């Protein structure tokens, strides 16, 4: 078959194929255009993707994720030790290198971060072969622009273990820029800002595109800021609301909190197309039916500091790239969270009314560009 | 009795159908829980036999939770009374099964 483009994301991975003069984003066995970067180990089987995530509440200690936060890193890395606090699975030292420790088929087994990412890449290869009805070997794999030599080689090895002929390792902001054909655009050098808010992380990059050649001028952003923070502020709002309305604290009923969280996650998404969102959760806590609403205006107020805080790395990137905000030729939006109208408004207001590149699905933009590069390299 | 209500009532019939399928698994686990308690297995072996049912009880809990999350997506207006009654009774049934699921958890891996 042909060459494919893979976005190997922290939480969700995405695969694309360029065909009939357009990039097609390949859906998985469960019909999803993004596959969770999850690997579960059980008494009888090893699960990858959606199957692995569907049983995460059943087998937390043996379901691995966030391997991208560990890939090509040392065990004593500041990033490694600080993220270990939040993982239900074990991260162990193996002569300076981190390994993930799990119980698999009754025995204690350890795996390197790239061995886990290779299981995730084998899945994306399979996903592409299941759609195309052809064998897939050639692939373009994306990595963030701040990834070092070790982090890049680890990702390259994850493709090698997965049985892929990695045509190129390219930067995620470069891929997003290729998706909008900012490198085909005529004229002098183009200074492009990439605003990546999605996949549990935030990354602002400044590129230079001169006659097809890309140059990374600066990288900024919060590593642990995403959609989950915007959900929390809605969950807190509702727990406080249920307290005022019924004088009950639902915060200790795990199932009730999960029911509110799932409804909040959906209500957030609705507020990108609608101005109002409605929630109806029967017998939420102690037989009390929770019938409520949340306006776009309210959601924006609850996340006001967080949304504004996305401009700090935009300013820090400009300072480091030695450029004025007026000197930016293009702004690209990537990651599910850029869908929020307030995030788009604040960034457009900052850039004195400049139109953002937002037509291509923000979740799929990096895979789109990777799929173009895979077809270019072939 | 609006036609648009039949769309919502059909969704609830499919959700109710799926609940019966999970309720059948809970009943089989109950037959195995009672099966070990009043069985031929030795005292020490029983503790292991009971705890081996832990993956399935958590699987049954998760499925009932995913059903609730789906019922929680439905927006049933005040006029749709028959749909709000079906949604209340199904949520109450799933929550009574979840209490039975918790009872099984209390009797295993102790
Ligand atoms: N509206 C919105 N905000 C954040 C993430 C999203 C992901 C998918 C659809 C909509 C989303």
């Amino acid at each position: 078959g042909p060459a494919v483009g893979i976005d190997l994301g922290t939480t969700y991975s995405c695969v694309g194929v360029f065909q009939h003069g357009k990039v097609e984003i390949i859906a998985n066995d469960q019909g999803n255009r993004t596959t969770p970067s999850y690997v579960a180990f059980t008494d009888t089987e090893r699960l990858i993707g959606d199957a692995a995530k569907n049983q995460v509440a059943m087998n937390p200690t043996n379901t691995v994720f966030d391997a991208k936060r560990l890939i090509g890193r040392r065990f004593d890395d500041a990033v490694v030790q600080s993220d270990m606090k939040h993982w239900p699975f074990m991260v162990v030292n193996d002569a300076g290198r981190p390994k993930v420790q799990v119980e698999y088929k009754g025995e204690t087994k350890s795996f390197y971060p790239e061995e886990v990412s290779s299981m995730v890449l084998t899945k994306m290869k399979e996903i592409a072969e299941a759609y195309l009805g052809k064998t897939v070997t050639n692939a373009v794999v994306t990595v963030p622009a701040y990834f070092n030599d070790s982090q890049r080689q680890a990702t390259k090895d994850a493709g090698t273990i997965a049985g892929l002929n990695v045509l190129r390792i390219i930067n995620e902001p470069t891929a997003a820029a290729i998706a909008y054909g900012l490198d085909k655009k005529v004229g002098a050098e183009r200074n492009v800002l990439i605003f990546d808010l999605g996949g549990g992380t935030f990354d602002v990059s400044i590129l230079t595109i001169e006659d097809g050649i890309f140059e990374v001028k600066s990288t900024a952003g919060d590593t642990h800021l995403g959609g989950e923070d915007f959900d929390n502020r809605m969950v807190n709002h509702f727990i406080a609301e249920f307290k005022r309305k019924h004088k009950k604290d639902i915060s200790e009923n795990k199932r009730a909190v999960r029911r509110l969280r799932t409804a909040c996650e959906r209500a957030k998404r609705t507020l990108s197309s609608s101005t109002q969102a409605s929630i109806e959760i029967d017998s939420l806590y102690e037989g009390i039916d929770f019938y409520t609403s949340i306006t776009r205006a309210r959601f924006e107020e609850l996340n006001a500091d967080l949304f504004r805080g996305t401009l700090d790395p935009v300013e820090k990137a400009l300072r480091d790239a030695k450029l004025d905000k007026s000197q930016i030729h293009d702004i690209v939006l990537v990651g599910g969270s850029t869908r929020i109208p307030k995030i788009q408004k604040l960034l457009q207001d900052f850039f004195n009314g400049k139109e953002l590149n937002k037509s291509i699905n923000p979740d799929e933009a990096v895979a789109y560009g990777a799929a173009v590069q895979a077809a270019i390299l072939s | 009795n609006s036609p648009q209500e039949e769309v919502e009532l059909k969704k609830l019939k499919h959700l109710e159908k799926s609940v019966e399928k999970i309720a059948d698994q809970l009943e089989e686990l109950n037959k195995e829980l009672t099966g070990i308690q009043q069985g031929f297995l030795p005292k020490d072996l029983q503790a292991e036999a009971l705890c081996k049912l832990d993956r399935r009880v958590k699987a049954t809990i998760e499925q009932f939770m995913k059903i609730l999350e789906e019922i929680d997506t439905l927006i049933l207006p005040e006029n749709f009374k028959d749909s709000r009654l079906k949604r209340k009774g199904l949520v109450k049934k799933v929550q009574a099964f979840l209490a039975e699921c918790d009872t099984v958890e209390q009797n295993i891996c102790q």
